[PDB]
């Protein structure tokens, strides 16, 4: 649970997958 | 169309 | 998932396949949401209109996956059920309301690059990311159009869409335990979860801790990627009191 929702291959490295940007920018 | 699994996991 | 892609390798790491035993086939999705506990939809798991009834010894779970169809030696970690809970108001006679069940494992499965919890809302998480035009991110092995199955695990980003759109868009009854997502017919883009698609997770990524949180499970459509229909989504967050319940009792 503390480490939920964090993974290992992207925010564990500050990696970014290819679409997660669209999902910030539509948090108007 | 599934790969068999292994039999451990079936008994 | 229909006009969606190819997940990246650990995009999805809480991802589960609910497969049964004999015939050995895909049922459903499902999620992590710990070592012990996947959660899923009930439909997946009773549904007596279709004759669907299962009991654990029927199932097992497969965990870590991209491929799926093949077995994926030394990434994926393959798990029994100890027990099935469905919400004891499910209602699978009118219209899936309150379409959610949990299973727990028989031995806790070892976390790996590519076997990781989600998270679970709380309330200030749901009211700020559960609006309107917000996007999540739903994953699944199941149809790639309604008229077919994809290789890997497919990804699609939706919207949120306003509550008396998806009203309108329907003759079923919504409820407040579900929300819609999908693209409308004039804004271009396309998308949906279809038939094999159901349990699996609607996820957003909070802006606020940088943490991925279930939000929905894939529940019901009518047809897939039509336009002006949208699909329909457990919402976790309302049920979240009666996952607790059962986690601490048992
Ligand atoms: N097409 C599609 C399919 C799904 C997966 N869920 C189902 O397949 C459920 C299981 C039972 C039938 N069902 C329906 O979705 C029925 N087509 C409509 C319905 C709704 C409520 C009660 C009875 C029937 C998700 C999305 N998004 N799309
Ligand atoms: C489902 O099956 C279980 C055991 O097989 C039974 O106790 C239960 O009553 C069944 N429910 C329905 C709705 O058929
Ligand atoms: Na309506
Ligand atoms: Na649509």
């Amino acid at each position: 649970e503390a480490d939920c929702g964090l993974r290992p291959l992207f925010e564990k490295k500050s990696l970014e997958d290819k679409t997660e940007r669209e999902l910030l920018e539509s948090y108007i | 169309d599934f790969e068999e699994i292994p039999e451990e996991y079936l008994q | 998932i229909v006009e969606g892609s190819d997940a990246e390798i650990g995009m999805s790491p809480w991802q589960v396949m609910l497969f049964r035993k004999s015939p050995q086939e895909l049922l459903c999705g499902a999620s992590l949401i710990s070592d012990r506990w996947v959660l899923t939809a009930a439909h997946c798991l009773l549904y007596p209109p279709w004759d669907k009834n299962f009991t654990e010894n029927d199932l097992l779970v497969r965990i870590g996956k991209h491929s799926r169809t093949r077995y994926e030696r030394n990434i994926e970690k393959i798990s029994m059920l100890e027990k099935i809970y469905i919400h004891p108001r499910y209602n699978w006679r009118e219209n899936l309301d309150r379409d959610i069940a949990l299973m727990k494992l028989k031995k806790p499965v070892a976390f790996s690059d590519y076997i990781h919890p989600v998270c679970l809302p709380d309330r200030e998480t749901a009211a700020s990311l559960l609006q309107a035009g917000y996007k999540g991110r739903v994953t699944g092995w199941g149809n790639l159009k309604e008229t077919g199955q994809p290789s890997v695990l497919q990804v699609v980003n939706l919207p949120i869409v306003e509550r008396p759109v998806c009203k309108d868009s329907t003759r079923i009854r919504i409820t407040d335990n579900m929300f819609c997502a999908g693209y409308k017919p004039d804004e271009g883009k396309r998308g949906d979860a279809c038939e094999g698609d159901s349990g699996g997770p609607f996820v957003m990524k909070s802006p606020f801790n940088n943490r991925w949180y279930q939000m929905g499970i894939v529940s019901w459509g009518e047809g897939c990627d039509r336009d002006g229909k949208y699909g329909f989504y457990t919402h976790v967050f309302r049920l979240k009191k009666w996952i607790q319940k059962v986690i601490d009792q048992f």
